[PDB]
């Protein structure tokens, strides 16, 4: 990511969490991508423990995300010489969502007492807006490209952890080592300890 | 492609006993000689688990999947293959498949065609699906596989993960404690409520052998286990077995001397909590200041003491009232489950993005 | 399919009084939810047709309140309060039970307005077109009333028919009439031995048809 | 949808090539029906299809026709949409709209019924013509005056317009200085296949002798332009 810092027209991690630069000290795995479109003044809505347009009827946040999002301008790649009326929004439910899914569903929202059968009528309306996407519009209307990247920890073997190369190897010598993402200061000896594979 | 069996016999399922059955080891945590206990899902002592025996008998039921599950099988000549997880059965949604040939083991999740009696027929065809469209997930592994063979399964579903644990050892259910050992942790990340188990009828038309297997389920609670050495688990003690087995875990000894201890504590479960309204039951006029011709002003708001009514929300879109309703203030599933008095009402109409100027602090 | 039927085709509409049309289904709409499966549209000639009241029977696509639709049961029925002139368009009925949607016949909607005196006009071909082989004469009508008439060419005192063609044009706003052109066409050897020619206009408000009568030899 | 595209001679064995093109609108997230008309009275629905959006499956609706010959292609990706078919049988005058349904969702319907609340946005501009064979140049021919049934005093002359096969046909009077009395007639069909045309004017009797009337009838797909002035 060091390269890939520059190598995409994207702010350098303007989101909380870990320091861009200790991001090569974490032992995370399972990462999760999602790849969306946000409009104008979206971004502070993508928060963790925020509640806003996107995080009542589209995308919910939880308390406990373990991680942060990334988002910049695109006023070219997603702005046509035509209107881009490609992605929708969501604006009717019920209730609102669970954390860390999504539920997609072409389904008339009901308000009004009697029932509707896919029928726009009276108080039966879609949940779903065509995104006002022009390259002549403002920065409260531009389209902006955003992607979330995911940090967590999760207890089984990390298949991913982190990018730090290979290196010599010291015995008996009280070190400070950093194994599998936790740091401890010790000699390293020979133990007749039997290894399960798991 | 599939083909249709009408001879199976209607027979209900046995029932038989569970008395040291249903232990694995929790996790890759490894200890000396110490006593630990661990909250999973293990199935307690004394239970009811279903029987089912195959013989000419063709016992291929399909079971509901609540919560975890136990299996074993008293297998020879290698009769079971694999099983079948999903949540109908079909390409509308993307459901495990457990297949077991005489070359290697496959693991694959796809959109399977699956047909309501999966089976298969020298043994070279598999009639368990038609065909299956698109998916991304496939695995090889290596193979796992008189009554000279018994075998344990467990299934589980945490964080959207496969787990699986295979344990041959050679030996009515045999009596004995053998745990469990983690063998495959499969990311499915999918919805699983049904599961159901795969035969292979040999042809000789079809002839299957004496083979009985037994499936149960499992239950969150604490379990004491001894480690040593090697690592081995030696004995499993439920608490919530027996209160011999409470005093035994809560002392954190396997030995329990002579004396009086309290173990824990009892006491009645309440059940409901109901309010009944016969009493004044006209509505608050909400509606008639929430939606008016003239408001008050910002500076001077208009305050109107509200009460001896009932508060109704249904009739202002609780659902979705097309407001801002994004403030946190008290949670909409929990403003339902609340009771209080003295509302006050105070309307004013502001220009520009000032929406989340009006906020607490 | 579902068979259609559209008895007030013929609706001599007049503002100032209401109108109705029908149509009838061979299958019943009461299965529903009180969602009455009619609708009706309003096929403007020209540009494109236009929405006047979808399922059930409520307003919408910004038509005025005279619109409204009606019908409970084994009926159909569309209520209109006030006509005008841009109520030029024809009618269609549907009931959406199957996917195989077939529309019926088309309407007229003549709107009655006032009875204007026919104008009739004669024009003999020229003697070039005399002379290419094809002579086609014109019997012309300019700022009469209705658009729909009945004209008759006779040759020689004879009936006329397979050479006569009439086209039709649409409502004018300046004075709320139409005009149409009737040609009579036929070959250099039909032309050379016939004497007479003669356009016979049936009116409606006249009580007997005019008719002009000429003959070759004069430009 | 806002304008089609279409138009052309295709061979009964040929193939033709039906689309709407489409403008800034939520064309791609709502699904549509193509509609068909005689020539007279009476439409007739013909093909209709769904968008990806809905359901993994399409919600495929066909009637008999569209079963036999036709089949559909929806790209998915943005306002585009294409009708091929491989034969032409009985094609000679239809309007193809493109108009689309007014119900976003689709709900209890199945492969062969699903009940529909409108339509609202056809267009013009999906013409089929078979018959065509070539761009003949038009006659236009004179036409004597005639002030009878005309307030006396007011002449009627024009010219007659023949042997031409296209229906647009630019015709004006007097370079279009003229417009009271000016009546442009809709071109006839002929069993011929050409189309015929009349264009008459009313102009007092006082001036036919003195004011130079040349009507100006100009053919595009021909490129003749023939200029005839009106005399007994
Ligand atoms: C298990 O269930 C069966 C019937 O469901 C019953 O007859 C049997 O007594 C049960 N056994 C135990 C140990 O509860
Ligand atoms: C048989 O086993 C092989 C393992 O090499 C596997 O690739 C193949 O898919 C299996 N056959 C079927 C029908 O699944
Ligand atoms: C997989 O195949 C199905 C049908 O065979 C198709 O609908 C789907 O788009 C395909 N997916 C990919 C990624 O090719
Ligand atoms: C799995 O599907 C069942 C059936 O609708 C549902 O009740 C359950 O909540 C689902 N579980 C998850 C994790 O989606
Ligand atoms: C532990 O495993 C080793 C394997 O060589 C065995 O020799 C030893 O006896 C085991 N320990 C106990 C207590 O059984
Ligand atoms: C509540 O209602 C009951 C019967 O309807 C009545 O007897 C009682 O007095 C009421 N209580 C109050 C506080 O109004
Ligand atoms: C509620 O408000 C809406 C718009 O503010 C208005 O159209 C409607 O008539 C109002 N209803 C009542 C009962 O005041």
């Amino acid at each position: 990511y060091s390269v890939l810092y520059n190598l995409a027209p994207f702010f350098t991690f303007k989101c909380y969490g870990v320091s861009p630069t200790k991001l090569n000290d974490l032992c995370f795995t399972n990462v999760y991508a999602d790849s969306f479109v946000i409009r104008g003044d979206e971004v502070r809505q993508i928060a963790p423990g925020q509640t806003g347009n996107i995080a009542d009827y589209n995308y919910k946040l939880p308390d406990d995300f373990t991680g942060c999002v990334i988002a910049w301008n695109s006023n070219k790649l997603d702005s046509k010489v035509s209107g881009n009326y490609n992605y929708l929004y969501r604006l009717f439910r019920k209730s609102n969502l669970k954390p860390f899914e999504r539920d997609i569903s072409t389904e008339i929202y009901q308000a009004g007492n009697k029932p509707c059968n896919g029928v726009a009528g009276f108080n039966c309306y879609f949940p779903l807006r065509s995104y006002s996407f022009r390259p002549t519009y403002g920065v409260g209307h531009q389209p902006y490209r955003v992607v979330v990247l995911s940090f967590e920890l999760l207890h089984a073997p990390a298949t991913v952890c982190g990018p730090k190369k290979s290196t010599n190897l010291v015995k008996n010598k009280c070190v400070n080592f950093n194994f599998n993402g936790l740091k401890g200061t010790g000699v390293l000896t020979e133990s007749n300890k039997k290894f399960l594979p798991f | 492609q599939c083909v249709n069996l009408t001879t199976r016999t209607q027979l209900p399922p046995a029932y038989t006993n569970s008395f040291t059955r249903g232990v694995y080891y929790p996790d890759k945590v490894f200890r000396s000689s110490v006593l630990h206990s661990t909250q999973d899902l293990f199935l307690p002592f004394f239970s009811n688990v279903t029987w089912f025996h195959v013989i000419k008998r063709f016992d291929n039921p399909v079971l509901p999947f609540n919560d975890g599950v136990y299996f074993a099988s008293i297998e020879k000549s290698n009769i079971i293959r694999g099983w079948i997880f999903g949540t109908t059965l079909d390409s509308k949604t993307q459901s495990l498949l457990i297949v077991n040939n005489a070359t290697n083991v496959v693991i694959k999740v796809c959109e399977f065609q699956f047909c309501n009696d999966p089976f298969l027929d020298m043994e070279s065809e598999f009639r368990v699906y038609s065909s299956a469209n698109n998916c991304t997930f496939e695995y090889v592994s290596q193979p796992f596989l008189n009554f000279k063979n018994l075998r344990e399964f467990v299934f589980k579903n945490i964080d959207g993960y496969f787990k699986i644990y295979s344990k041959h050892t050679p030996i009515d259910l045999p009596q004995g404690f053998s745990a469990l050992e983690p063998l495959v942790d499969l990311p499915i990340g999918i919805n699983i409520t049904r599961f159901q188990t795969l035969l292979a009828l040999h042809r000789s038309g079809w002839t299957a052998g004496a083979a009985a297997y037994y499936v149960g389920y499992l239950q969150p609670r604490t379990f004491l286990l001894k480690y040593n050495e090697n690592g081995t688990i030696t004995d499993a003690v439920d608490c919530a077995l027996d209160p011999l087995s409470e005093t035994k875990c809560t002392l954190k000894s396997f030995t329990v001397e002579k004396g009086i201890y309290q173990t824990s504590n009892f006491r009645v479960q309440p059940t409901e909590s109901i309010v009944r309204f016969p009493n004044i039951t006209n509505l608050c006029p909400f509606d008639e200041v929430f939606n008016a011709t003239r408001f008050a002003s910002v500076y001077a708001w208009n305050r109107k003491r509200i009460s001896n009514c009932v508060a109704d929300y249904s009739v202002l879109y609780n659902l979705a009232p097309f407001f801002t309703f994004k403030c946190y203030g008290v949670s909409p599933t929990k403003l339902n489950d609340l009771c209080f008095t003295n509302v006050y009402a105070d309307s004013f109409v502001i220009r520009g993005d000032e929406v989340r100027q009006i906020a607490p602090g | 399919d579902i068979v259609l039927t559209q008895s007030p085709l013929s609706l001599p509409v007049t503002p100032g009084e209401p109108a109705s049309i029908s149509c009838r289904s061979s299958q019943s709409l009461l299965r529903s939810n009180g969602y009455n499966y009619l609708d009706w549209y309003l096929q403007k000639p020209g540009q494109s047709p236009h929405l006047l009241i979808y399922l059930g029977s409520n307003r919408a696509s910004g038509v005025p309140d005279r619109f409204s639709g009606s019908g409970s049961g084994t009926d159909f029925t569309l209520k209109i309060s006030r006509v005008e002139a841009e109520d030029v368009g024809v009618y269609y009925c549907m009931q959406a039970l199957q996917t195989p949607y077939t529309f019926g016949q088309g309407t007229n909607l003549e709107i009655k307005r006032t009875v204007a005196a026919p104008s009739v006009f004669i024009f003999p071909p020229s003697d070039e077109q005399l002379k290419s082989g094809t002579a086609s004469v014109v019997c012309l009508l300019n700022n009469f009333y209705p658009r729909e008439a009945k004209v008759q060419w006779k040759v020689d005192n004879a009936l006329q028919s397979g050479n006569s063609q009439e086209s039709v044009t649409e409502q004018d706003s300046k004075d709320s009439t139409y005009s149409l052109s009737s040609t009579l066409t036929l070959s250099k050897a039909d032309y050379e031995k016939h004497k007479v020619y003669a356009c016979e206009v049936t009116h409606q408000g006249l009580s007997s048809p005019v008719t002009k009568s000429f003959n070759r030899g004069e430009c | 949808q806002l304008v089609e595209s279409g138009g052309g001679l295709v061979k009964p064995g040929g193939s033709l090539r039906l689309s709407c093109a489409a403008s800034g609108f939520s064309f791609i997230t709502y699904n549509m029906n193509w509609v068909r008309q005689a020539p007279g009275k009476g439409l007739e629905w013909v093909s209709s299809i769904s968008s990806n959006i809905l359901s993994s499956t399409s919600y495929i609706y066909y009637a008999d026709s569209v079963k036999g010959r036709f089949t559909i292609s929806r790209d998915d990706a943005a306002n585009s949409l294409f009708l091929q078919m491989n034969s032409l049988r009985v094609e000679d005058t239809a309007q193809y709209y493109c108009a689309r349904t007014r119900s976003r969702s689709v709900r209890n319907c199945t492969s062969a019924t699903c009940p529909v609340d409108a339509f609202d946005l056809w267009g013009q501009g999906t013409m089929v013509i078979v018959s065509s064979a070539s761009t003949k140049g038009p006659s236009v021919f004179p036409l004597a005056p005639s002030s009878k049934s005309t307030s006396g005093g007011t002449a009627a002359l024009g010219c007659l317009v023949k042997d031409y096969f296209p229906e647009p046909v630019t015709v004006s009077w007097n370079s279009g200085a003229l417009t009271s009395g000016v009546h442009t007639f809709p071109a006839v069909l002929q069993s011929s296949g050409l189309y015929s045309l009349s264009s008459v004017v009313t102009v007092p009797s006082s001036s036919l002798g003195t004011q130079t009337y040349i009507c100006n009838v100009n053919h595009k797909p021909s490129n003749t332009k023939v200029d005839k002035k009106v005399e007994p």
